[PDB]
């Protein structure tokens, strides 16, 4: 009935919301609430059909490659297993968590919520994990990666669409529609109903875990979930600065150390991101452009945007507040797509696997690249725009 | 804290993969080579009758005493029969008279052939010059 | 704050990487070549008994005096024994009528073989025409 | 509607049946 | 009576056959006959004549 | 900004091209 914006602390009465459209903050125009849409039974049915479809969308080969008279069948599991067997277990695990593990966690969370309704078990942290797992469930990014890799290796060998590609595309569509029609605030209010306020109190706080506006209890925790309720984050600026510095430090090895080692006819190329993007611009510039803008343009843009936002916070500048929030939203929207390079190199090293004529391997820089991407994503997520609004 | 759930799952699955790789690694065996012509420190198979078992992990020099220390990780199924009379040799794409030799070696790179016998135990061996007759 | 520990760990990992790079590209050595047929300025191994140690980093000409100045980065383990009597030669895939040796060079491109002795110290060497006998 | 999950279930059943139909047998050679 | 053999890219002086094996890597050739049933076989040394 | 980064990349490419451009020689 009445809420406060989690981004600019605008205290406003929220009218009743139908299934059509949604609501937004009057000041900053931020997505605040959703209504109606699908139900928990439909979510459980989607989780069940995903559980049925995922093993046959993963184990089955995505596409068949005829290279040098040899037919090779490859898939996500083969790529990740090759990554772990080479020695880059952390890169293999992060790719696995991004691609395969995150839908598994989503299905497990849906089943856990259903069984909690059936039995009576606690369901508080599972809802927070479900809310924050949408940024990490990435299958369309892997679809773009396999498309890019197929276009890249179209000239090297012969590519035929496999049976597993159709199931993978169906899984991508199902996960996309389920995540788009999955509502977390509705689930929170259904599972743990609460009460609204008198539309004007000027003493309400917004929980950053469940988007509930209200008064903290005598223990200082949120009434809806068992986390403390504060005005802002505890150490938002310190966490953002630490993650930004870590990503800045780790970006240098990702570009200096070689990213791809190509054994051609017994000789290794050992080329970094810059050399690879230069060769790809020389050969197949059409996909080199998207690879460039998704591999090196996005991370540095995010780094400089976060650095300028923190400098504006320190300086208490009040000139471009209308544009800084838009830039932050754009960075939040675009930072998820920086993981395309890891998926592309995983699929290419799974496909091109000749013994000595053509052996593509991932060098000791993709770990630093992925760590930098994860750290800058965490920095963007941990940055609190209410500090930007209070800088005035 | 409730927010420590998803990072816990990520750390658990990462440690599971690391533990799987460590279990599949094996034991380290040191071999002295006179000349490692094409042993890649990253990928070099160690085969018994052509079946890949071991993998070269480390390459170093014995303080420039004309000997190359090669550390190879060997699986447990071969460790159970790894004995003192175990012989290793380097298969390279050399050409010989009256027909060529090692065409599979030419296709798949320089590698190390091995042959066990009836010794007691040893972890430090010296490679032979050529492939011996084994019958 | 516990989250402030992550950039420190990243920084110390980067410092270890800087140390590793300084060890791998240990020191620059200048060699005079009469003809560098296939030395790539980016990737050209310098091997002792086939074990890659050095890497060619720079190529220039001695103001067109029929000599090529090749700067090679050599690791510290070889720098510790890099002495005045150190010989270098260019292994190429020569396939002339008299000799057809050099199949390893044909497979892996062109590289630089090295052999030390019992000199005092030197940083500027001149490459030999062919591979000398070393026993 | 439930038509989309019904179609997904039908496709999953079809691919499971296809997988179970044509699995080969294991033969051991020395 | 099912026979299996390993086709490899042998290029000895006497015989240079095996170009298909050289192109597509080492493989296993097979030849059946008129036996009853078996699941455990022993490979032959070379490829036998089958007519 | 994306346009600023693209302009910087184009300027870097132009500088790299101009640093080692040499001279054009015609051979029959
Ligand atoms: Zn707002
Ligand atoms: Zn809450």
């Amino acid at each position: 009935d009445y809420q406060r914006c989690p981004q600019c602390d605008m205290l406003f009465s929220l009218p009743e919301i139908n299934s059509h459209q949604s609501a937004y903050c009057p000041r900053c125009q931020a997505k605040i609430r959703d209504g109606r849409d699908w139900s928990l039974t439909r979510l459980a049915a989607m989780a069940f059909t995903m559980l049925l479809l995922m093993p046959f969308a993963w184990g089955e080969p995505l596409l068949h490659i005829w290279l040098l008279g040899i037919r090779i069948d490859a898939n996500v599991m083969q790529g990740i297993w090759q990554m772990t067997k080479q020695g880059d277990a952390i890169t293999g695990s992060m790719v696995f968590f991004c691609v395969i593990g995150a839908p598994l966690i989503l299905v497990t969370s849906i089943a856990y919520l259903w069984f909690g309704n059936r039995l009576g078990m606690n369901l508080r942290p599972v809802l927070l994990m479900l809310e924050r797992l949408k940024e990490w469930v990435m299958l369309d990014i892997y679809l773009v990666g396999i498309g890019v890799a197929s276009i890249k290796v179209q000239d090297y060998a012969h590519i035929q669409a496999g049976v597993g590609l159709f199931s993978f595309v169906a899984l991508v569509i199902l996960t996309t529609v389920t995540l788009s029609h999955l509502n977390v605030e509705e689930l929170w209010e259904r599972f743990y109903p609460q009460r609204p306020a008198t539309r004007r109190d000027e003493k309400l706080r917004v929980c950053l875990g469940c988007h509930f506006t209200g008064y903290p209890d005598q223990r200082g925790r949120c009434p809806r979930c068992h986390i403390p309720l504060r005005l802002r984050r505890r150490h938002s600026l310190q966490k953002c600065w630490a993650a930004l510095l870590a990503s800045i430090v780790l970006l240098l090895p990702a570009n200096l150390l070689p990213i791809s080692i190509i054994y051609l006819n017994g000789g290794r190329q050992e080329d970094t991101i810059l050399s690879g993007i230069m060769s790809l611009a020389s050969s197949n510039i059409a996909v080199a452009g998207i690879v460039f803008i998704a591999s090196i343009l996005v991370p540095f843009t995010k780094v400089i945007v976060m650095f300028t936002l923190l400098l504006s916070i320190h300086f208490k500048c009040q000139q471009g507040l209308r544009t800084r929030i838009l830039l932050l939203r754009m960075v939040t929207w675009i930072g998820r797509w920086s993981m395309l390079d890891l998926f592309v190199i995983s699929l290419t090293m799974s496909l091109i696997n000749r013994d000595q004529i053509l052996a593509f391997t991932m060098g000791p820089a993709a770990f630093y690249f992925g760590a930098a991407v994860i750290l800058t994503i965490l920095a963007v997520e941990w940055l609190d725009s209410r500090l930007l609004w209070d800088a005035h | 804290s409730p927010f420590w759930l998803l990072p816990f799952i990520a750390l658990m699955i990462a440690s599971w993969l690391i533990w799987d790789s460590y279990q599949d690694r094996g034991n380290t065996v040191t071999i002295d080579f006179m000349s490692a012509d094409g042993i890649v420190p990253g990928r070099t198979p160690v085969r018994y009758q052509g079946v890949e078992v071991g993998t070269v992990q480390d390459i170093s020099l014995s303080d420039d005493l004309r000997k190359i220390e090669v550390k190879v990780s060997i699986k447990s199924d071969m460790k159970d029969a790894l004995r003192e009379e175990t012989q290793f040799w380097l298969v390279t794409p050399k050409a010989s008279l009256a027909g060529v030799s090692g065409l599979d070696a030419l296709v798949g790179g320089n590698y190390i052939g091995m042959m066990p016998g009836k010794g007691k135990e040893q972890d430090h061996f010296v490679a032979l010059d050529t492939q011996p007759k084994y019958r």
